[PDB]
């Protein structure tokens, strides 16, 4: 295939012939390697040892075999004896995945270690082999399972250890003052101790001069008086020794168990000054050379140094601590408290009996793993609403969870921007709410360090010759070399063939400077930006506000019933979504033997059987439906790597989150007014915007204080005719249509006798029923719901199901819904450019080509130029282009607007799918050019102007729109925001028993939230009943809203209302904090606030007569 | 006169100064304090009950001191726990490290229950959640009159349940009131005429968050609508500051005559045409509408 | 049952007799519910014999559980057969 | 379309030209003959100049039927500097620390950003995001806080019947006969009710005292030659609590005179409140600090008293004197920093310079460029002047922007931070030393207080209900204090009564409005 052709490296892959100009050096790293080659290095698996070999240290050292190496040398306080540990090794799998996904299990392999004890008054050696606990294992698509819930481990954003320099200008004669600090990976901070203010810098002993006027505050004699004030000054508690409390003191700048020296940090300090004590003093040097201003450090052997302050925010300074580290970090916590144990164990034991098992408890090991997966911020359970989504999720870095910043200790300095951020962090992609720039992801190219940091490869340029040479540039080496311009004109021969490249300089700026000069060149224009930023078609030509809401919105796009992919692509969409995992790829070549909607087999060469199961109307953890479909037929021959079943969201191997709709820019009827979208009745009648969302309804009978819940078929004051659908043990049906209200799951609950109206006891009496009162908990259909079951599971006690405590029966039914396009629904293209559909017409309604095409979608003009991205007409133009066809007039030779176009963009068939890659796409002339020798319709027709224009009719009335209107073919997503889960609407309904407020929610069927604003609102319209009534009878007063009811359904006046159960609840708070609070009257007397018990019973009572 | 303030304080109250130091704690009910079991067989309880429980054991382990004749060094180090443990019930973290729970979490105090925007105070006093009300997304009214709004029509059967059942009794589609519950909740053909019946000219509110001036909220006439979405007047959409790219809007239903009539005269639509700020229109045209004049 | 009349609202420092006379009775005991029974531990935090019933006219023990019985004090378990609903109005003490 | 786009012809030969202009600053700075500073804003001179030519080059290109043209011009959306960024180029963008980038943009969104470019812009709009989050908090907080000092503010009597007002500016005489017309006529003169009648020299009054002051009524003046008009507002209304309808004239909304029931204090927090997510001390923080009565930042002193002034010059700050010409002592002023350039103003000889050695100055002039200290404007020139001074600065403020508020709203805050006094000595009556009792009590009561103005923060917790001040903020404190004080709340305003369940007292919930008799007529009767 020619080099116009985007994804020529990936077999099967359709052709979608891009414009780019530039060869791309280097291809995509493997999109999920941030996860994989973490938790690789942490296993120690072959394939990092390989990996480590070639590219790493010559020593070799995994995760764990890195923290059995720390916890290794376990000695007692007598040194008699010392336990040993080595050789991490795992077991096979308890479980496959998808067993774990369904028995609510959690996927993990048994870990081993070889345990050694040493005796050393008899000398015996016992060596062991110890189970270590069930160790949870990610998966091939780079997650793990937890409780049958797939999770993803977010890469963390935090501080690298090491000495960071700062100069602060105080209010006081504007004067500069260096303050410096010292960040540890384990153990207290120290500035120029440990939050001890008033640390003098004279009690820990012109630059002379300087310290030498410091020096002047307090005498200093004898190794006596400065290791007493640091023993006082360091705790309150009273002295016990100067002396022990100056050594003890002297365990902190030295022990490695208290003081953990950072391997990374290790390295950043060294890196800074030399190759301990030594290191203090030479800071020290460096703070007084920073006192007054050096270009040059010099201390004892050190050399070269530079004197500079220290950007906290920058990427040399600001490193990844991946999953497989986190996971590391809590291993080592959970050793350390085994090492605890184990210390603990060894002083009261008989010393000739001991066995390394008998030493060994892996109960605090295995409650930090759990307590990781389980609790932790930065183990999220993952997002699937497409690919992208979860993909995304799998690059995402995080600067939020345990070791890093809160959200309010963030200001805006942490959050936008930085210059090292090239190549690294998407400067694009963040959230658009309050965890703005508080939240990255991976650029495409970028990779992480063993020592966390994140590198960018680069080409290396010999004497003005681009060469081939790649090279992984970390942000601190970056900040030496100059870095040159993916886009420049290259010799054929890999000359640079201007005299000069344009660069970015190490201090973030922009420079010019001649080819011989010019060290490095950014290997891909896409470089910058992420997966989701690098699929925006024409991004350049979107403004970044409106490119960030596009990024983020592909993450929100729903998989429809039928995947097409865009006629107007980047080309990353085949990379996203063979990496994502969510597609079926084959992992060896040869021919398909068998295939069926339940599974494909490919027979290999080798005669070995490979046979790949179809994931088929799948819930995904935010009930989007997951389907594969294969996309091969049986005598066909597939090769490695090749895409054997499209799954959500994908069209023969490439993303596909939306559908090619034939678009107008025009404003109609006010129906499109503000953001609001119209469309085509088509799009329902065809289900091209329709999508599946799967529900999991659960129920459990359990013990309550009356006894036991039964699941039955059997439910009081319930007709047959409801019943009809459920099974013999009142379970619904496998393909019984459920609708709002519809019974899922039967169940009843045991009731007391008081809580028998008078009537029931007195049918009860006089029939002398059964002594078993039940009410009816059956498992119902929410509010606006409606589908078909298509599955159940149900778990019991009588088998050896695991049920939590009490829990009786466990019963799970889903149900999928088709969903139409409707009004309400949100749509968007990839530029940001969205709103919510305000009308659907009549296909007759629509405005219609000449040929009597219907358009699909009307976009109203006023909201294109002011939001700033105009490749959404770009591409509409491209899209008319890729639909209709075109061919390019070479007769008299090939036109200069034409010149750079690759030959197999000279014409195109209809339905062209087409990639314009991000900075390197269809640049505007070339576009104009397309739009001119577009192919004609069936009938000769060219509909579509030179402009990209074309005239319409206006459907209703039949005369033509007076001017020619922008019509094309755009790519819309159907977001997660859907009508059908927002609406919600209450009459009555539960409330708290706590608050005595209805229930908040849509799924409690609760009440809207008044809050304070909307009282000022009412307010300032002096509306008082209105008020009241909302904050009492419709809210906490609780006799003044059944009243309320009554007076309704009676058609009497609404009544009185009474006195909010807010304001008792406040006093009985205020009451609890012995505050003595009255409500006076007008004599002054204390009011008392109860409820008459008689006004019920005389009623009740009256009732029957 | 620092002193002098709190000293005559307690001078001219009548407020016996022995009240700062309490031989008895109050203990709060326990609805308001509940325990719940949750599925899986936990329980939640709210920190109260935690913060309670340690006084109790504290307390007690310091009345078995008492009659153990302990040392006076542990029977102090029990005094300094209950006073802390009474502190961190009353205030907590106001002295000292907070009493934390599970994932070293501090516990919300009584004093926690009064303060803050998520206190009783602001959000369980000034506002509250109510009954009659509902939300969903907004779309583009074109067609209304100022005074009108389009209401999705399963939402106005439930905002108007009521209603509708006392209308369904009144002719004989319903024999009695249980029975038209039964019918509305089924959505029973015959509840559409009477539906458009009790609509008619009750106004209903409709407020979009955040609420920045009263213009925030406003009154309008229902009309029954089809979809699921509330269909919001072009020419009020500057006062609720209206895009529709998935902004909701919630709706009230007035009750009482006095709350209907406020919401006909004070907060209708079409009787705030103006900016209560500036006096200049605000329902005044604007994007297309500008454009086609 | 009333409308509000209410003058004023006065705030002041609670004495150790205020606090028993807001009290229905001292917890003693730290316990909160039997974790088979599901029913409230006497002398806790949740216990019927101070704070009030949890069922409507059901005293702790079970002699009396009928409106009939409606305003007495059981002699067994301690329990008033009342509305549970004053479970939220009625306050316990400690002694310290 | 992209067509519709259209590109300025000479761009190319424009932004040439300019970037020569460029290499000139290079070669400058290159030298060493220009400061990095200096160079950084020679290059920011150079490209706003060549933005503002490729603006100009692209307006004369664009015919005014075009639909990009016609939808900016016409009012409908958008702006030319959007359109400019479009078709023209984007320019300079902000540093993440908020500096211009010596390099601009050269490209348009319809050419398409390179990479670098749209790198750089990134930096703008990450910050506009995350500075528009921050905002609304901050906007929200004022909008709170200016609720709770002013929302038990409501209309309680038609008319006070107070001669008391404020002289406003209808316009300004040119040299010309031709008249100019008062920019702030719009939030000031207009929907006001009429103070004292205002008459030409040549003859009747053309409007009567206690009129709405509409268009018709300012045309009216105007063309009478009115270059001042005397209004009553809530600054000067004589009633204890609230206002009267006739202070605060017109409602905005109803276009009538204010109703007695309503609420003008919650109507005039949301009416500041809601601009305030427009509002970019220079910005919103400058609000807060009028409305909290802060001792500004850049501080700019006044004169205490009229006399000659004795200008001391030195290097670091300047050091100012006065001799006053009653014949009291000399005040000396001192610690003006060089940075704070002297006061142009009108002295009292009549002349339009810069503040001088051996001037003459009055009574509260501003001696320093800067905010003036409207604690110390209290004590010189009155209470009644600080409300001006208060009003106006918060309206530079809003204005600023682009944001129209009417004075009364602002006025019904900056009336409810004078309430109170200080007692400096009790004398016969009971209060204490230092503390701050309202004015109406102090007045009853009488012995010696000066007036005093609050914070709206520091006023609100002063409310007389303990209720609704630990509702507000330090609840805590509110609830100790009025423990141990034994305090009894009133239970009379909108916030307490909201909290125990009770109608507000404003509105349909006043006792005139609440309680009515409702009957027909016999005639209808009998009909
Ligand atoms: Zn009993
Ligand atoms: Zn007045």
């Amino acid at each position: 295939r020619p080099q116009s052709s985007s994804n020529n490296s990936v077999p099967g892959a359709p052709n979608r012939v891009s414009f780019a100009k530039l060869r791309e050096p280097l291809e995509v790293p493997g999109l999920l390697d941030v996860q994989t080659d973490s938790f690789e290095w942490l296993i120690g698996s072959p394939r990092w040892r390989e990996s480590a070999a070639e590219r790493g240290d010559v020593n070799p050292v995994g995760g764990l075999e890195e923290v059995l190496y720390e916890l290794s040398p376990i000695e007692d306080f007598s040194g008699s004896m010392s336990l040993s540990f080595s050789d991490p090794r795992f077991d096979d799998v308890k479980a496959p995945v998808d067993e774990c996904k369904d028995k609510d299990m959690t996927y993990a392999a048994p870990l081993f270690v070889t345990a050694e004890f040493i005796n050393n008054n008899t000398g015996e050696i016992k060596s062991q082999t110890v189970f270590m606990g069930d160790f949870p294992m990610m998966t091939e698509k780079g997650t793990f399972i937890i409780n049958g819930t797939e999770r993803v481990v977010v890469s963390q954003l935090v501080r690298s250890p090491g000495v960071y320099f700062d100069e602060t200008i105080d209010k006081s004669t504007d004067k500069t003052l260096h303050s410096v600090k010292v960040i540890p990976s384990r153990g207290a901070w120290l500035e120029f101790i440990d939050r001890k203010r008033r640390q003098p810098v004279t009690v820990l002993l012109g630059f002379s001069e300087i310290m030498r006027s410091t020096l002047e505050k307090d005498n200093t004699v004898g190794t006596d008086e400065a290791l007493l004030d640091i023993y006082r000054k360091l705790r309150p508690g009273e002295p016990p020794t100067k002396e022990s409390a100056q050594t003890l003191l002297e365990n902190l700048f030295f022990k490695e168990k208290r003081y953990d020296l950072a391997r990374v940090g290790r390295y950043k300090v060294n890196k800074k000054l030399g190759l301990t004590e030594e290191d203090v003093v030479a800071t020290i040097e460096y703070l007084v050379r920073l006192h007054e201003g050096q270009t040059t450090m010099t201390v004892p052997g050190g050399v070269e140094v530079p004197v500079e302050t220290d950007d906290i925010d920058h990427f040399g300074n600001r490193r990844l601590r991946t999953v497989g580290e986190l996971i590391q970090n809590q291993i080592r916590v959970g050793m350390s408290r085994m090492e605890r144990v184990v210390r603990e164990r060894m002083t009261t034991q008989d010393v000739e009996a001991i066995t390394p098992q008998t030493l060994i408890n892996i109960r605090p090991v295995v409650a930090a793993i759990k307590e990781f997966f389980g609790t932790s911020q930065l183990s999220q359970f993952m997002d699937q609403n497409n690919p992208l989504s979860g993909l995304t999720h799998k690059r995402r870095l995080s600067a939020l969870g345990p070791g890093g910043l809160s959200r309010e200790r963030a200001g805006l300095e942490v959050r936008d921007v930085h210059p090292s951020h090239y190549g690294r962090m998407c400067p694009i992609e963040t959230p658009e709410g309050p965890n703005i720039g508080l939240i990255g992801s991976l650029s495409v190219y970028a990779r992480v360090n063993p020592f966390g940091f994140i590198e960018t490869p680069y080409r290396k340029v010999v004497d003005g010759v681009v060469s081939d040479e790649i090279v992984y540039l970390t942000a601190d080496e970056e900040d030496r070399h100059v870095v040159a311009q993916a886009n420049s004109p290259i010799d054929a021969d890999g000359r640079f063939v201007e005299p000069r490249v344009l660069v970015r300089r190490k201090a973030g700026e922009v420079e010019y400077v001649p080819s011989s000069e010019v060290d490095y060149m950014d290997v891909s224009p896409r470089q910058m930006v992420s997966v989701a930023t690098a699929m925006i078609p024409f991004l350049e030509h979107d403004d970044a506000n409106r490119a960030l809401m596009g990024a983020n919105m592909q993450r929100q796009a729903v998989p429809l019933v039928r995947s097409e992919a865009p006629l107007v692509g980047t080309g990353m969409e085949l990379r996203a979504a063979i990496d994502a995992g969510d597609v079926v790829v084959a992992e060896e070549s040869g021919v398909i033997e068998e295939v069926s909607a339940d599974y494909i087999t490919v027979m290999h060469d080798n005669g070995t059987r490979r046979t790949y199961r179809m994931r088929k109307f799948a819930r995904s953890n935010h009930g989007t439906c997951a389907n594969q479909c294969p996309i091969v037929d049986a005598g066909d021959r597939v090769e490695a790597g090749q895409v054997i079943a499209d799954g959500p969201c994908t069209d023969d191997g490439e993303m596909a989150l939306g559908k090619n709709l034939l678009v107008a820019i025009m404003p109609w009827e006010g129906h499109n007014y503000e953001d609001a979208i119209i469309l085509s009745n088509r799009l329902v009648e065809e289900d091209v915007l329709t999508s599946i969302h799967i529900e999991e309804h659960e129920i459990d009978a359990r013990d309550t204080k009356l006894g036991a819940e039964e699941i039955t078929r059997d439910i009081p004051n319930i007709s047959d005719e409801v019943l009809a659908d459920l099974d013999e043990r009142g379970i619904v049906r496998i393909g019984a249509e459920v609708r709002d209200g519809d019974i899922l799951v039967g169940k009843v609950t045991p009731k007391g006798e008081t809580e028998l109206t008078p009537e029931e006891r007195l049918l009860r009496a006089i029939f002398g029923e059964k002594a078993r009162e039940v009410r009816d908990t059956s498992l119902k259909v929410p509010h606006g719901e409606s589908g078909k079951v298509i599955g159940i599971r149900v778990f019991s006690r009588e088998d050896e199901d695991e049920l939590p405590a009490g829990v009786n029966e466990l019963v799970r039914v889903y149900v999928a819904q088709k969903r139409k396009i409707s009004d309400g629904d949100k749509l968007a293209g990839r530029h940001g450019n969205k709103g919510v559909i305000g009308k659907i017409l009549p296909v007759e309604d629509m405005p219609f080509l000449a040929d009597g095409t219907p358009v699909d979608i009307i976009l109203n003009t006023h909201g294109v130029p002011r939001r700033m991205n105009i490749g959404q007409i770009l591409e509409t133009h491209l899209g008319w282009c890729a639909h209709s066809g075109w061919k390019v007039d070479a007769a008299k030779g090939v036109p200069d607007w034409a010149a750079r176009l690759p030959d197999e963009l000279l014409e195109a068939q209809p339905n062209a799918i087409v990639s314009t890659p991000v900075f390197d796409g269809a640049q505007e002339a070339e576009l104009q050019g397309l739009l001119s020798c577009t192919l004609p319709n069936r009938d000769g027709d060219v509909l579509v102007d030179a402009d990209g224009k074309a005239m319409l009719f206006d459907g209703r009335s039949g005369e033509p729109f007076p001017y020619p209107v922008t019509v094309g073919y755009m790519y819309i997503m159907k977001l997660h925001h859907l009508v059908d889960d927002k609406i919600h609407a209450r009459s009555t309904g539960p409330y708290s028993m706590i608050t005595q407020q209805p229930l908040g929610g849509k799924a409690q069927f609760g009440g809207q939230r008044f809050g304070e604003m909307e009282c000022w609102a009412m307010q300032a319209y002096g509306a008082a009943y209105t008020l009241q009534e909302l904050l009492t009878i419709k809210s906490d007063d609780t006799v003044g809203r059944v009243k309320v009811y009554e007076a309704i359904v009676k058609g009497e006046n609404i009544p009185e209302p009474g006195i909010p159960e807010s304001f008792k609840v406040l006093l009985k708070e205020l009451q609890s904090l012995c505050l003595n609070v009255e409500v006076l009257s007008s004599d002054g007397a204390a009011i008392e606030l109860r409820e008459g018990e008689d006004e019920d019973l005389e009623r009740a009572a009256a009732n029957l007569g | 006169l620092k002193r002098l303030k709190v000293v005559a304080a307690f001078q001219q109250s009548g407020n016996s100064p022995m009240g700062m130091v309490l031989d008895a704690v109050p203990v709060i009910p326990p609805e308001l304090r509940p325990m719940v079991q949750l599925d899986g067989g936990r329980f939640a309880t709210s920190d109260l009950n935690d913060l309670y429980r340690r006084v109790i054991n504290r307390n007690n382990r310091l009345k078995r001191l008492i009659d153990l004749g302990a040392p006076e060094i542990i029977v102090n180090n029990e005094k300094r726990m209950l006073q802390e443990s009474v502190d961190a019930l009353f205030d907590n973290g106001r002295r000292g490290r907070p009493v934390t729970g599970p994932g070293n979490r501090p516990l919300k105090s009584l004093s926690d229950l009064l303060k803050g925007k998520q206190g009783r105070f602001r959000q369980n006093l000034l506002g509250k959640r109510v009954d009659y009300s509902g939300r969903s997304v907004i779309v583009v009214g074109p067609q209304l009159k100022l005074h009108q709004c389009g209401l999705p029509k399963l939402m106005a059967l439930e905002l108007f349940k009521p209603f509708v059942m006392k209308r369904l009794v009144d002719l004989n589609h319903a024999q009695n009131i249980k029975s038209a519950k039964r019918m509305v909740e089924r959505q029973r053909p015959q509840v559409w005429d009477v539906l458009e019946e009790v609509i008619a000219e009750h106004p209903v509110l409709l407020n979009r968050a955040p609420t920045l001036h009263r213009l925030g909220i406003q009154a309008f006439e229902p009309m029954l609508v089809e979809g699921k979405a509330i269909q919001l007047h072009p020419l009020v959409c500057e006062a609720f500051n209206a895009d529709f790219d998935g902004d909701q809007m919630a709706v009230h239903l007035p009750l009482s005559a006095e709350a209907q009539a406020e919401a006909r005269i004070l907060m209708l639509s079409s009787n705030n045409i103006l900016s209560p700020a500036s006096g200049r229109p605000l329902a005044m045209p604007r994007l297309d509408m500008v454009t086609g004049l | 049952l009333d409308v509000n009349f209410f003058d004023e609202l006065r705030i002041g420092l609670a004495t150790a007799e205020d606090i028993r006379q807001w009290s229905y009775g001292e917890v003693k005991k730290p316990e909160t519910i039997n974790y088979r029974t599901l029913k409230p531990e006497k002398d806790g935090l949740f216990c019927e014999k101070i704070f009030g019933p949890t069922r409507d006219w059901e005293c702790y023990c079970g002699k009396y559980k009928r409106v009939r019985f409606k305003g007495i004090i059981c002699e067994r378990c301690g329990v008033e057969v009342t509305r549970a609903k004053v479970r939220r109005e009625r306050m316990g003490h400690i002694e310290l | 379309s992209m067509a519709d786009v259209l590109v300025p012809p000479r761009k190319k030969e424009i932004l040439d030209h300019y970037e020569e202009r460029a290499d000139k600053v290079e070669k400058q700075f290159q030298r060493g003959a220009l400061n990095h500073d200096e160079r950084n804003e020679a290059l920011v001179e150079i490209w706003k100049e060549a933005t503002d030519e490729v603006g100009q080059a692209l307006r004369e290109h664009y015919p005014d039927d075009n639909p990009i043209i016609t939808i900016v011009d016409s009012g409908a959306t958008g702006n030319f500097t959007q359109t400019r960024t479009l078709a023209g180029m984007k320019g300079l963008v902000t540093n993440p620390k908020g500096e211009f980038i010596p390099r601009p943009v050269k490209s348009s969104f319809r050419e398409g950003l390179t990479v670098l470019e749209y790198f750089i812009n990134t930096h703008g709009a990450r910050k506009g995001l995350a500075d528009t989050a921050l905002r609304t908090a901050d906007s929200g907080y004022l909008t709170r806080r200016l609720v709770d000092v002013s929302q038990d503010v409501i209309v309680r009597e038609h008319d006070c019947q107070t001669e008391r007002g404020i002289v406003v500016e209808l316009a300004e005489r040119a040299p010309d006969g031709t008249l100019i017309r008062d920019p702030y006529i719009e939030t000031s003169a207009y929907a006001r009710t009429l103070g004292t009648d205002a008459v030409d020299e040549a003859g009747n009054v053309i409007v009567e005292r206690g009129q709405d002051l509409g268009d018709p009524e300012i045309d009216a003046l105007l063309a009478a030659g009115i270059t001042q008009v005397k209004v009553r507002s809530v600054l000067t209304c004589a009633t204890s609590t609230g206002v009267c309808a006739t202070c605060y004239g017109r409602s905005m909304a109803t276009g009538k005179l204010v109703d007695i029931g309503e609420a003008v204090g919650i109507v005039a927090a949301q009416s500041i409140g809601e601009p305030g997510t427009q509002l970019t001390t220079g910005g919103l923080p400058r609000v807060q600090e009028l409305f909290e009565a802060r001792v500004p930042r850049g501080k700019a002193p006044i004169a205490d008293v009229t006399g000659r002034v004795r200008l001391e010059d030195g290097e670091r700050f300047y050091k100012i004197t006065i001799v006053p010409d009653d014949g009291g002592e000399e005040v000396v002023y001192d610690k003006i920093s060089k940075r704070q350039r002297l006061r142009v103003f009108k002295h009292e000889d009549g002349s339009e310079r810069v503040l001088s050695d051996g001037d003459h100055v009055e009574v509260g002039q501003q001696l320093m460029e800067g905010s003036a200290d409207p604690h110390e404007v209290l004590r010189v020139q009155g209470p009644r002047e600080v409300q001006i001074h208060l009003v106006r600065e918060v309206q530079e403020v809003y204005r600023a922007q682009g944001v129209s508020i009417h004075d009364k709203h602002i006025e019904v805050i900056v009336r409810q931070m004078l309430r109170r006094v200080t007692i400096i000595d009790s004398g016969s009556t009971e209060f204490l030393p230092g503390s701050l009792i309202d004015r109406a009590e102090f007045e009853a009561e009488n012995a010696a207080g000066r007036p005093v103005l609050m914070g709206i923060t520091k006023a609100s917790l002063a409310t007389d209900s303990w209720l609704s001040a630990a509702s507000f903020q330090e609840t805590t404190r509110v609830l100790t204090d009025a423990a141990i004080n034994c305090r009894s709340d009133k239970l009379n305003g909108l916030k307490e009564n909201v909290i125990i369940g009770k109608l507000i007292p404003a509105g349909t919930g006043i006792n005139r409005y609440r309680n009515i008799a409702v009957q027909p007529t016999e005639e209808a009767r009998a009909a």
